[PDB]
C-alpha cells in the first residue's frame, strides 16, 4: 500500500498558467509544489507530469536509483504502448505480477493501476488469477506478493509514536457545546418539564450524537493533513485496527455500562493519549470483565452446536453424477421492505451466497444471452443476472438444491454444484456433509472467542 | 505446487481417482524395482547427495511424472486382475 | 569402559562431570529370574559358549533432550536418624544436574505492558539498524501491535528511557500521578544538546543521508519547513523518532524511527523445555494405546474434530493408519515396523 | 579453518542477460559485495547517449509537426531508446542528420553513415511520415556515465534546440540475491547469484569486469597517508 | 485451597499468599458459578483489584487482595481514608468497612490542595459507588493514594493509566513467569514500590542494627555490632526452588564497612541493590524488519 | 575532467585505541560505496585473542563458591572476559598465565606472572577480592582467533577440572563513518568520507583498516575464473 499512494502537495493548488513553461518557471522559484493541483490551459496537471517523461519503466526506475523523484510521485511513463500518467510505485507493482505469471498482456488485465492496492483489491487479484492461470502459477504470484511487500515496509519509515495519535482541534469546541446543552435538560427537568426516564434518555442520546462527532473529526483531520500517518494508514489498507479503536487513543473513551446492563450519566471524557483518572479507570473496568466472562461461558455452547450438526449429516456424500428429479427451487432477487411496504433489490453479497455455483435448472434469456439449462453459474453469470434485474427483465431464477435432491443417503453432483475451494464442479465421493458442519459452526466459534452473545447464537441454536 | 498438478486435475473425472492411480502406480514400481518404468533414461527423476547425483528413490514423485507423458492407461475393468500380476512377473522378474 | 567412565566405585556419577542424553547417572543391577530361553537364544549362546548372567541392566540414565553438569548427590541410607523410607526399601540415591541456559529462538519475552512474543531471529552485530554515532539497537519490535491493542504505556516508557540513556540517570513516575509530555519533552531537550552538541566539538557538520531524511520529513508534516538542518533534527528528537542508518546497506530508513531504552523479561516458557517426538513407546494397558505425555514419551492425541478434518479432505487410507496401524493394532504395528525396517 | 575460495559460475544468454553465482561464502559476505557492485553498476559504466536534438520548423518540446503521427514528445522518447557505441576512444561527441520524405517509415538505419560511429538497433521506429511531410532532424550524441536530467546538462548547439535526458548507462537493471547454503557441518555460509541487464552496447559480463576493477582502484586510495 | 507453592522468582511467591479464591469446601463450583459471583462489585474499590485475574473458567473468581486493604477480625475487608472537616485535609487516617463507607462523601486523592485545604470548588467524589460534584463543605473523606485501588503486581506498571484494561491484565500476570538472570537490573522507568517488594519477601539480608562488617564470604557474612555480640549469616547458594530457578545470594558488602539499622547485606535473587530486578534494559527501535 | 582527481588520504590518531581516516575528494555516491563494506568487514573479521579456558585449584565446576573469597566462579569468569591480551609474536598462537594471590588483598590484572611477547593492556581491571585466610591458584589460557565461539562449540579443556569459556575474539569495538558534502571547482556534488575505529588496543584502529582492505581486495579476485 505505501508504494502504490501518491502524494498530495498543497502549495500551489489552483494556480493558473498559459504555457507549460511558465509552470515549470514557477516551480523552480519555489512557488508551486512538483504535485500541486494546477490548469495549464484547459486541463488539470501537475509539475510533475510535464517536467519528467519517461520512454519504458527502465528508465524511471533508474531515475528512482538515483534520486531525481520518488515512488509516490506522478509523472508521465510509456508502457505498453501508452502514455500513462502514474507514479514510478504503480509502475513497479504492474512489473511484480508481469513477472510472477511471466505474461504481460494477462497481468494486465487483471491489476487496478489507478487505485492504491488495499486488502479488498488484492484480494480480487488472487481469485481473477485463480481462474485463469490455476493453483501453480496463484502460488507463484503469492510468494512474489510476500517477497516484495515484507522489503518495502521495512525500508519505508512505519514507527509509532506517542506525538501519531493527533488530538483534533474540534475536540475541544464539541465538549463545551455538550456541556451548554447538559446544563439547559438540567434546568428543564428541575422545572419539571420531564421525567426522571425521560431526562436519563436525553442524557444518553446526547453524548451518543457528540462520540460519533469526534469520530468525524479524527478521520477527517487525518485525511486533509498527515494523509501518511501510521494509525491512518494502517487502518486505510486494512493491516490493523478499526475506526472505534482509533478514536479511543485520538478522541474520548466514551460511555460506560454497569454491571447490571444500565449506563454511566458521566462518560470518559479523556483517550488513552491523555490518559484516564482513576475515577475512570474504575468505571470502565466494569465492562471488560463482562467482555471476558462471556467469552469463557460461551465457547461450550458453541462447540456444542458443531458436534450436534456433525453428528446429523456425517453420511451426506456425494454418491453419483444426476439423481434425475425435475424438482427445484427459486432463488429472489428482491425482498419486501416492510418499513417502506414495497419490493427492492437485494444485496449484492447476499445474492452470490445463493447463486454462485449452481446448476440452472430452466432455460434463462437475460439482455441477449441464453443461459441454457444444466450450466454451472459461474461468478460473471451472477453479475449478469444482478444486472438484468436492474433493468426490470428477471424476478427470480430457478436452481438446483440439496432440499429437492431425490438421491438415497446423499446429494449427486449436479444439484450440489461447485467445489467452493476449486471454483470447478464437485467430484464424485466428497463428504459435503462433514464440510457444511464445519462450514457453519467455524464462524461461530471463532466470533465467541474473541453482538455474538446477543441473538446471534442463541437466536441460530433455537432455529 | 506439484509441478503439472493443473493438467493432472483435468485427466480425470473425480479428484480422488487421480489420487487411487498414482498411489497404485507406484506400489508397482516398488515391486519391480522400477524395471517397470516407461520414462526414458534421460528422463528419470534424479536427487542430488554428496557422492553425485542418483536416481530418485521416491516412487510417488516418478509416477506423477510418468502420467504427465501418456504412455499409462487408466480405468475400470481394463484387465483380469490375476493375469495382470502374472504377466508382470513373466516381464519384469525380481 | 567408556560408558562407565564418569562412575565412582560406589556406582554414582562424579561431581563435576558433563552428562548428555543416554548418559547413566547411577547403576543399578536387579535379578533377572526365572524364564524359558528362545530355542534361538539357545543356540546363539551355544556357539559363542557365553554362560548367562542372573542380572540385569536397571541403572537410572539423562532423558533425551536433558543434561548439564553434575553438582550435588544426596544419598538416604535405611536406619539413618529422621529418615523415614518405605517398607521394603533399602536407600535412594539423588542427583542435580544444573545448565547454564542463553537466549535462543523460540523463548518467550515480554514487558510489563502485555506485550509478548518469541524470538524468531538472531542478527549479526553489522546487519542491525544503527545511530549515526555508530550504536547498534538491541532489539526491533512490530509497530502493527499498538494500535489494537491500546497499550500506549510501552510507548511513554520508550521515550523516557531515550532521555535517561544520554542523561544516564533513572527515574520514579507513580501511577496516575508522575511524568508527563511536557515534563518529558523538556527532559528531551537537555539529551539533545549531548547527543548532537559531542558531534560539533569533535569537528562533524550534518551527515548527507540526514539532509535526504529531513526532506522527506517536511512533506510528511513532521518537522517546520524554513528552519536549519539542526533545529529540524532537534524536532524529530522531542518526537522521540531519530534517523536510523541500514546495517546492510548503508542507507538510512527513509523516515524517522522511534528509538529509546525499554525494560523486557524473559519468561519461563522456554522452547527447549517443550519440544517432544516419538516413533514408537509404552502402551496401555486394557485399550493397547500409546500413552501421553512428554515425561512418559507419549504420543499425540488424535481427537475427534481431527478425525473429522481427515473426513472432510477425503484421505481415507491416511485415517485408517492412524486408527490401526500406529495406535492399537498390535499386529499391524509390529509387522509395519517390520516392513520399514 | 579458513573457508576454500569460492566457485564462480556463469550462465550468460545473449548479448543483453547474463547471470553470475558465486558460492560458497562466509556470513554475511553476500550482502558485503552484492551492495556496491550494483551502485557502481547502475552509476559508473561509461556510455553514450543523445543530449540535444534540432528539429527544422519546431519552437518548443510540447508542440506538434503536420504530417507526421508522433509529436515532438514521442519522436524525442525515441531518440531516447537509440544504441550507439564509438569506436575510437578519442572521439568524443558527433553530430547525426537525418532527412526523409513522406509516407515513409523512418527508422534508425536511415541516418547518414558517420565515421567510427556503430548503430546497434538499425531496426528502431523513429517517426511515420504521410504525403507532403517533412522530417529534418539533427541529434547530438556525448559521453558519459549515470542519468543526467535535461534541466541539469542543459545542452543546445544552436537556437530551438531541445535538450534531452541522457540515458548513458548501458546498464538497464541489476538484481541480485543471497541465499543459505551448507557445506558439511557449517550451515552458516552464503551463496550470491547477480542478475545483470544491458542495452547491448556491452556485454553483462563485461560490464561485471569493469565494476569489479573500479572498486579494485578505489581501495587503493588507503595507500599513503597525508 | 492447600497449593504447591509457586517460587519463580520473589515476586511469584508474595503474590501467590494475597490471592483470593471462592472455591474449595464450602464456596463455589467452576462449572456451576454464574455470571454475578465474576463480575466486579462497586464495593471492591479499594478492597480487591479491578484488573487481576486470570483468563479463561477460573475468571472473576480467584482475585488479589489490593495494596492498601487488610482484614479485620471477623473477616471483613477495609480501606484507609482521610478525615475531611470544614475543608481542610487532616492527617487522621480511619480504616472502615463496605457498609460503614456507604454513609458518607469521600472525594479523589488528586484534589488539588494548598497546604491541607482544598483549593478547587468543584471536587469529583463518590456517594455510595456513584461520581459526583459537590462543593468542599459537603466532603468528608478523602482518599489516601491512587495506589489502594490495584493490588502489587499491578501498581508495578509505569505509565498505567495509558494502557487498556485488557492489555494490563497480561503485564501484571507474566511478571510471576520471570526468570532471575545471573545480570538482572532494575528497570530505567520505576513507580516506587520496588524496594518494598524485596524487603518484604525476606529474599535478602539486612543488617539488624548499627555495627562494622568483620568477615565477608561467598558462603557467610560475620557483623560485630555496637554492643559487641557477633552474628554470622549463612548465604544461599545455587539452590533448587519448587519451579527448577536456582536462588543464590550474593553478598554487597566489604571488610570493615559500618553499617546502619537496615543497610543492605546481600542481594537476594532477581534483586539489584535492593531492587526488584526481573529483566534487563536493552535499546529498542520500533519498526517491521524483513518479515521477522 | 569527468575523471576526478586521487583523492588525499588523511590519518588522525589518539593512541592505541581510537584514529579517524578522511579520504576526500570523491564521486556523489562513493561514501556509501565504500564506507559500508568496510564497517561489515571490521566489525566481523578481524583476529584477535580471547580466554578460552580456566582453571582453578581446588574447584570442580563453575557453579561452586570459593572458600575466603567474596566473588563466585561466574563472576570470576565474567571478569575474564574483559581481560585484553596482545601478543608481540605473529608465530604465537595460544599462551598461558598464572596467578598465585594470598588474602587479604584485591587482585588485578597486574598480578599476572610475566611471559615473554605477552602484554597486558588493562593492568587495573579488578578480577576477585581476597579476604584474610582466602587463596587463589588458577592457570588461564588465551587462544588466538576470529569471530564469536561458544564454549559449547570448542569444548577446550586443558586439564580435568578445567572450565571452558566463550570467546569473543573480535579486538574492533564501534564503527562508524560519516559522509559531508564538498566540492571541487564547479562541480559541488562530491563526497567527503571520515572513518571512525574504536579498538581495544592490542590491534590499533589504523592496522584495523589495512587488514580490511586487504580482505575486500582478496574477495574482488574470485571473479576471475568462470566455471560454467
Ligand atoms: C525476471 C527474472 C528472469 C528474466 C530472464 O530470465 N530473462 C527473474 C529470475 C530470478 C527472479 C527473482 C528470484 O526468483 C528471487 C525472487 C523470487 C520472488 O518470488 C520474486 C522476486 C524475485 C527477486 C524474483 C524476481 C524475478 O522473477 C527474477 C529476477
Ligand atoms: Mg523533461
Ligand atoms: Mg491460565
Ligand atoms: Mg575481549
Ligand atoms: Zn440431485
Amino acid at each position: 500500500y505505501y508504494i502504490t499512494q501518491v502524494r498530495k502537495e498543497k502549495k500551489g493548488a489552483g494556480l493558473e498558467f498559459a504555457t507549460p513553461e511558465e509552470a515549470l518557471a514557477a516551480h523552480e522559484r519555489g512557488e508551486v509544489a512538483l504535485n500541486a493541483p494546477i490548469k495549464v490551459a484547459g486541463r488539470e496537471t501537475s509539475v510533475g507530469r510535464l517536467k519528467y517523461v519517461f520512454a519504458n519503466p527502465d528508465e524511471a526506475l533508474l531515475a528512482v536509483a538515483h534520486g531525481i523523484v520518488d515512488l509516490q510521485d506522478v509523472v508521465t511513463v510509456r508502457y505498453m504502448g501508452k502514455r500513462l500518467e502514474t507514479s514510478p510505485g504503480r509502475i513497479l507493482f504492474a512489473r511484480i505480477v508481469a513477472e510472477a505469471v511471466e505474461d504481460e498482456k494477462v497481468a494486465w488485465e487483471l491489476i487496478q493501476l489507478d487505485v492504491p492496492q488495499e486488502k479488498n483489491s488484492l484480494k480480487d487479484l488472487v481469485y481473477q488469477a485463480f481462474l485463469r492461470l490455476g493453483m501453480e502459477k496463484t502460488a507463484r504470484l503469492l510468494d512474489a506478493l510476500k517477497y516484495y511487500g515484507f522489503t518495502f515496509s521495512t525500508t519505508s519509515g512505519i514507527t509509532i509514536g506517542i506525538d501519531d495519535a493527533v488530538i483534533p482541534e474540534e475536540k475541544k469546541q464539541y465538549l463545551e457545546e455538550a456541556d451548554r446543552k447538559l446544563l439547559q435538560i438540567e434546568q428543564a427537568y428541575e422545572m419539571g418539564f420531564l421525567t426522571d426516564r425521560e431526562r436519563y434518555d436525553q442524557i444518553l442520546q446526547l453524548w451518543t450524537e457528540t462520540t460519533e462527532k469526534v469520530t468525524q473529526a479524527v478521520f477527517k483531520n487525518f485525511e486533509e493533513n498527515y494523509p501518511f500517518n501510521p494509525l491512518y494508514v494502517m487502518a486505510q489498507s486494512g493491516a490493523r485496527g478499526n475506526p472505534q479503536q482509533i478514536r479511543q487513543l485520538c478522541g474520548l473513551r466514551g460511555l460506560m455500562q454497569k454491571p447490571s446492563g444500565e449506563t454511566f450519566e458521566v462518560p470518559v471524557r479523556s483517550s488513552f493519549r491523555e490518559g484516564l483518572t482513576v475515577l475512570e479507570y474504575f468505571i470502565s473496568s466494569h465492562g471488560a470483565r463482562k467482555g471476558g466472562a462471556d467469552t469463557a461461558l460461551r465457547t461450550a455452547d458453541s462447540g456444542y452446536l458443531t458436534r450436534k450438526l456433525v453428528d446429523v449429516t456425517h453420511e451426506i456424500v456425494v454418491r453419483e453424477a444426476d439423481c434425475g428429479t425435475t424438482n427445484y427451487i427459486s432463488v429472489p432477487l428482491f425482498q419486501p421492505d416492510e418499513v417502506t411496504r414495497s419490493l427492492r433489490l437485494r444485496k449484492r453479497a447476499d445474492i452470490e451466497a445463493g447463486l454462485y455455483g449452481r446448476v440452472l435448472a430452466r432455460e434463462v434469456e437475460v439482455l441477449g444471452v441464453r443461459l441454457e439449462e444444466g450450466r454451472y453459474l459461474s461468478m460473471d453469470d451472477v453479475h449478469l443476472l444482478i444486472k438484468a434485474a436492474e433493468a426490470g427483465e428477471i424476478q427470480e431464477v430457478p436452481v438446483r438444491s440439496p432440499l429437492t435432491c431425490q438421491t438415497r443417503y446423499g446429494v449427486c453432483q449436479k444439484c450440489y454444484g461447485y467445489d467452493l475451494s476449486m471454483a470447478r464442479p464437485v467430484s464424485i465421493g466428497e463428504a459435503v456433509g462433514i464440510v457444511a458442519a464445519q462450514s457453519i459452526g467455524e464462524p461461530g466459534t471463532q466470533l465467541t472467542m474473541r453482538a455474538d452473545i446477543t441473538q446471534g447464537l442463541p437466536r441460530v441454536i433455537e432455529l | 505446487a506439484e509441478p503439472g498438478i493443473d493438467k493432472l486435475f483435468g485427466m480425470v473425472d473425480s479428484k480422488y481417482r487421480l489420487t487411487v492411480v498414482v498411489a497404485k502406480r507406484a506400489q508397482q514400481l516398488l515391486r519391480h524395482g522400477f524395471k517397470n518404468t516407461v520414462l526414458e533414461p534421460e528422463e528419470r527423476p534424479k536427487m542430488q547427495t554428496l557422492e553425485g547425483l542418483f536416481d530418485d528413490p521416491n516412487a510417488v514423485t516418478w509416477a506423477m511424472k510418468e502420467l504427465l507423458t501418456g504412455r499409462l492407461v487408466f480405468g475400470e475393468n481394463l484387465v483380469p486382475e490375476d493375469r495382470l500380476q502374472k504377466e508382470m512377473e513373466r516381464l519384469y522378474p525380481v | 569402559e567408556a560408558a562407565l567412565r564418569d562412575l565412582d566405585e560406589e556406582g554414582v556419577v562424579r561431581i563435576g562431570a558433563e552428562v548428555k542424553p543416554g548418559d547413566i547417572l547411577v547403576g543399578r543391577t536387579s535379578f533377572k529370574g526365572e524364564s524359558e530361553p528362545t530355542p534361538e537364544e539357545r543356540l546363539l549362546r551355544s556357539i559363542f559358549g557365553e554362560k548367562a548372567r542372573d542380572v540385569k541392566d536397571t541403572s537410572l540414565r539423562v532423558p533425551p533432550g536433558e543434561g548439564g553438569i553434575v553438582v550435588r548427590t544426596v544419598r538416604l541410607r535405611r536406619g539413618d536418624p529422621g529418615v523415614e523410607l518405605k517398607p521394603g526399601v533399602r536407600e535412594v540415591v539423588r542427583v542435580y544436574v544444573a545448565q547454564k541456559r542463553k537466549l535462543q529462538v523460540g523463548d518467550k519475552l515480554a514487558n510489563r505492558h502485555g506485550n509478548k512474543g518469541v524470538v524468531a531471529k538472531i542478527l549479526p552485530v553489522e546487519d542491525m539498524p544503527h545511530l549515526p554515532d555508530g550504536t547498534p539497537v538491541d532489539v526491533i519490535l512490530n509497530p502493527l501491535g499498538v494500535p489494537s491493542r491500546m497499550n500506549l504505556g510501552q510507548i511513554l516508557e520508550t521515550h523516557l528511557g531515550l532521555a535517561g540513556y544520554f542523561l544516564g540517570q533513572r527515574y520514579i513516575s507513580p501511577i496516575f500521578d508522575g511524568a508527563k509530555e511536557p515534563e518529558i519533552k523538556e527532559l528531551l531537550a537537555q539529551a539533545f544538546e549531548v547527543y548532537f552538541g559531542k558531534r560539533k566539538g569533535e569537528g562533524f557538520g550534518v551527515d548527507k543521508r540526514e539532509v535526504e531524511v529531513l526532506r522527506r520529513a517536511e512533506k510528511l508534516g513532521l518537522v517546520t519547513p524554513g528552519k536549519t538542518p539542526e533545529e529540524q533534527l532537534k524536532e524529530l528528537f522531542l518526537q522521540g523518532k531519530v534517523v536510523l542508518y541500514d546495517g546492510r546497506t548503508g542507507e538510512p530508513i527513509e523516515g524517522p524511527i522511534v528509538v529509546g531504552q525499554m525494560f523486557i523479561m524473559k519468561l519461563y516458557h522456554m522452547v527447549e523445555d517443550k519440544m517432544h517426538a516419538r516413533s514408537t513407546g509404552p502402551y496401555s494397558l486394557i485399550t493397547q494405546q500409546p500413552l501421553g505425555g512428554k515425561a512418559q514419551f507419549g504420543g499425540q492425541r488424535f481427537g475427534e474434530m481431527e478425525v473429522w478434518a481427515l473426513e472432510a479432505y477425503g484421505a481415507a487410507h491416511t485415517l485408517q493408519e492412524m486408527l490401526t496401524l500406529k495406535s492399537d493394532d498390535i499386529e499391524g504395528r509390529n509387522a509395519a515396523y517390520e516392513a520399514i525396517i | 579453518s579458513k573457508l576454500k575460495a569460492p566457485v564462480f559460475t556463469v550462465r550468460t544468454q545473449g548479448r543483453e542477460y547474463g547471470e553470475f553465482v558465486l558460492e560458497p561464502l562466509e556470513r554475511g559476505f553476500g550482502v558485503t559485495l552484492g551492495n556496491p557492485l550494483r551502485r557502481i553498476l547502475l552509476s559508473s559504466i561509461p556510455g553514450t547517449a543523445v543530449t540535444s536534438v534540432y528539429i527544422e520548423d519546431v519552437l518548443h518540446e510540447f508542440s506538434t509537426i503536420p504530417g507526421v503521427k508522433e509529436d515532438v514528445v514521442e519522436i524525442i522518447l525515441n531518440l531516447k531508446e537509440l544504441v550507439v557505441r564509438f569506436l575510437n576512444p578519442s572521439l568524443q561527441t558527433v553530430t547525426l542528420l537525418l532527412k526523409a520524405e513522406g509516407p515513409k517509415e523512418v527508422k534508425a538505419r536511415d541516418f547518414l553513415p558517420v565515421a567510427d560511429v556503430e548503430i546497434m538497433n538499425p531496426d528502431l521506429h523513429i517517426a511515420t511520415l504521410e504525403e507532403g511531410g517533412r522530417l529534418n532532424m539533427e541529434v547530438r550524441v556525448d559521453r558519459g556515465v549515470g542519468y543526467v536530467p535535461a534541466e541539469k546538462h542543459g545542452i543546445k548547439d544552436r537556437i530551438n534546440a531541445i535538450p534531452v535526458d541522457a540515458v548513458f548507462s548501458p546498464v538497464r537493471r541489476v538484481a541480485f540475491q543471497v541465499e543459505d547454503t551448507r557445506l558439511g557441518q557449517r550451515t552458516d555460509l552464503d551463496k550470491l547469484t547477480l542478475r545483470i541487464w544491458t542495452d547491448g552496447s556491452v556485454t553483462p559480463l563485461e560490464a561485471l569486469n569493469q565494476a569489479v576493477e573500479i572498486l579494485r582502484e578505489h581501495l587503493t586510495y588507503f595507500s599513503n597517508p597525508q | 485451597l492447600s497449593q504447591f507453592k509457586d517460587e519463580t522468582n520473589p515476586l511469584s511467591s508474595l503474590r501467590h499468599k494475597r490471592r483470593i479464591s471462592a472455591l474449595g469446601p464450602g464456596g463455589l463450583t467452576r462449572e456451576r458459578a454464574g455470571f454475578d459471583v465474576r463480575d466486579v462489585h462497586r464495593t471492591h474499590y479499594g478492597r480487591i483489584c479491578p484488573v487481576e485475574t486470570p483468563e479463561g473458567a477460573n475468571i472473576g473468581l480467584i482475585t488479589s487482595l489490593a495494596a492498601y486493604a487488610r482484614v479485620d477480625e471477623l473477616g471483613f475487608i477495609r480501606t484507609p481514608y482521610r478525615r475531611v472537616v470544614g475543608g481542610v485535609v487532616t492527617d487522621e487516617v480511619v480504616y472502615m468497612t463496605a457498609t460503614e463507607e456507604d454513609r458518607y462523601t469521600i472525594a479523589q486523592a488528586n484534589t488539588p490542595l494548598e497546604g491541607n485545604r482544598i483549593a478547587a470548588e468543584r471536587v469529583v467524589a463518590r456517594r455510595k459507588g456513584e461520581p459526583v460534584i459537590v462543593s468542599p463543605e459537603e466532603v468528608e473523606f478523602m482518599d489516601v493514594s491512587p495506589k489502594q485501588v490495584f493490588s502489587v503486581n499491578t501498581n508495578l506498571i509505569p505509565f498505567l493509566e495509558h494502557d487498556d484494561a485488557n492489555r494490563a491484565l497480561m503485564g501484571s500476570n507474566m511478571q510471576t513467569q520471570a526468570v532471575p538472570l545471573i545480570r538482572a537490573q532494575a528497570p530505567v522507568v520505576m513507580t516506587g514500590l520496588e524496594e518494598r517488594v524485596v524487603r518484604d519477601s525476606l529474599a535478602a539480608l539486612y543488617a539488624e542494627e548499627d555495627g562494622e562488617v568483620a568477615k565477608v564470604d561467598g558462603n557467610r557474612i560475620v557483623v560485630r555490632y555496637e554492643d559487641g555480640r557477633l552474628v554470622e549469616y549463612p548465604l544461599r547458594r545455587f539452590y533448587r526452588s519448587n519451579q527448577g530457578t536456582a536462588l543464590d545470594q550474593r553478598p554487597r558488602v566489604v571488610v570493615g564497612q559500618r553499617v546502619r539499622k537496615g543497610d543492605l547485606l546481600a542481594d537476594g535473587p532477581a534483586s539489584e541493590n535492593g531492587f526488584l530486578a526481573l529483566g534487563q534494559n536493552v535499546l529498542v527501535a520500533i519498526m517491521p524488519f524483513d518479515g521477522y
